[PDB]
């Protein structure tokens, strides 16, 4: 009668936690590395300036720069647009599935508030221990 | 007054302790309750401007007396509540990112290949019966992928 | 279904035609001339770099906007295979 089949799941989940074990130290460093391209990108497209002599340099420069300036501006908002029309995607997607499930799991909106350790840390700064998450807490022998 | 109980029975001294602390510096006077304005300032304190109207959400939200206040006691409710909402979000928001790191693919599953090279990923010992097995009782609508619905079953329960 | 094609061009040209100028107000107001032209040597100096963290400012921001539409075109992705495996139309 399957008297054994017990240690069965307990692999699955052995396995489970090893494999978000590993999941969180992964995403930490594709976290770091993603930033490592950020800049670099920056690096070239906009690299640590030198202002050049004065007389016609430093005002042919500044033109150079201000016009650049309206240029990315523009770029940056045409995105800061593509990410609205975005967000406004998966909103209607974020109801489909609603109305046709409930309320389930990670919507992508998350409507989230201050966190009370966020609270209690703020309001008493230093004399803030408690590492609250969820263990209870029973008396120990 | 029942949702002050497991909501204190949720919470330990540690925790009362300082949610007391934090509480006595929302109420000024020191009478015994937030009022309508007491919260106010706090808020402010903490970087918000609410509006008249929102305040009293949030405060209507467990005053149980009706009262138009908040007591130390409808207080740890209130916290309790942020408490598990919090732990919620953390939880969810993890889980998502982990099954990103296991999709590479973008196709929006776990294909048993990729569940193979994760697990195998991992410095764990494990042979293809195992990782066979795992997408077997984690793909419940047997189409040999895992939603990340299925994921945030799957993995209900691991730390 | 030919009566709607008046609708297109209605429709299409109006709100495109709506988001433009609104760019246009939006982006002209983030925008402070050069005015400063000839009025000390020096202040280029102090100036140029000034503009040059503008730039740099946006850019910056221009980045994380981007990065930000990837990772939800990827919410999306995932959205919408929850959506058809959500679906059985039992
Ligand atoms: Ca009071
Ligand atoms: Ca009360
Ligand atoms: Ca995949
Ligand atoms: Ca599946």
């Amino acid at each position: 009668e399957e008297k054994k089949r017990r240690a069965a799941t307990a692999r699955r989940q052995h396995l489970k936690s090893a494999m978000l074990q590993l999941a969180v130290t992964e995403i930490e460093k594709e976290a770091a590395a993603k930033e490592v391209e950020k800049q670099n990108y920056l690096a070239e497209h906009s690299p640590p300036l030198s202002l050049p002599g004065s007389m016609q340099e430093l005002q042919e420069l500044s033109k150079k720069l201000h016009a650049k300036i309206d240029s990315v501006d523009e770029e940056r908002y045409d995105t800061e647009v593509k990410l609205q029309k975005t967000n406004k995607e998966l909103e209607d997607l974020s109801q489909k599935l609603f109305d046709l499930r409930g309320k389930f799991k990670r919507p992508p909106l998350r409507r989230v508030r201050m966190s009370a350790d966020a609270m209690l840390r703020a309001l008493l700064g230093s004399k803030h221990k408690v590492n609250m998450d969820l263990r209870a807490n029973l008396k120990q022998v | 007054t029942d949702q002050q109980a497991e909501a204190r029975a949720f919470l330990s001294e540690e925790m009362i302790a300082e949610f007391k602390a934090a509480f006595d510096m929302f109420d000024a006077d020191g009478g015994g309750d937030i009022s309508t304005k007491e919260l106010g300032t706090v808020m402010r304190m903490l970087g918000q401007n609410p509006t008249k109207e929102e305040l009293d959400a949030i405060i209507e939200e467990v005053d149980e007396d009706g009262s138009g206040t908040i007591d130390f006691e409808e207080f740890l409710v209130m916290m309790v509540r942020q408490m598990k909402e919090d732990a919620k979000g953390k939880s969810e928001e993890e889980l998502a990112n982990c099954f990103r790191i296991f999709d590479k693919n973008a196709d929006g599953f776990i294909d048993i290949e990729e569940l193979g090279e994760i697990l195998r990923a991992t410095g764990e010992h494990v042979t293809e019966e195992d990782i066979e097995d795992l997408m077997k009782d984690s793909d419940k609508n047997n189409d040999g992928r895992i939603d990340f619905d299925e994921f945030l079953k799957m993995m209900e329960g691991v730390q | 279904s030919y009566s709607s094609y008046l609708a297109k061009a209605d429709q299409k040209r109006g709100k495109k035609q709506t988001a433009r100028e609104t760019k246009k107000k939006v982006l002209a107001e983030r925008r402070k001339p050069l005015n400063i032209d000839h009025l000390n040597e020096d202040k280029l100096r102090d100036k140029a770099k000034e503009l040059w963290d503008w730039l740099y400012q946006l850019q910056t921001e221009k980045y994380d906007f981007a990065e930000q539409i990837k990772r939800k075109k990827y919410e999306i992705v995932t959205l919408r295979n929850r959506i058809d495996q959500a679906q059985k139309h039992s």
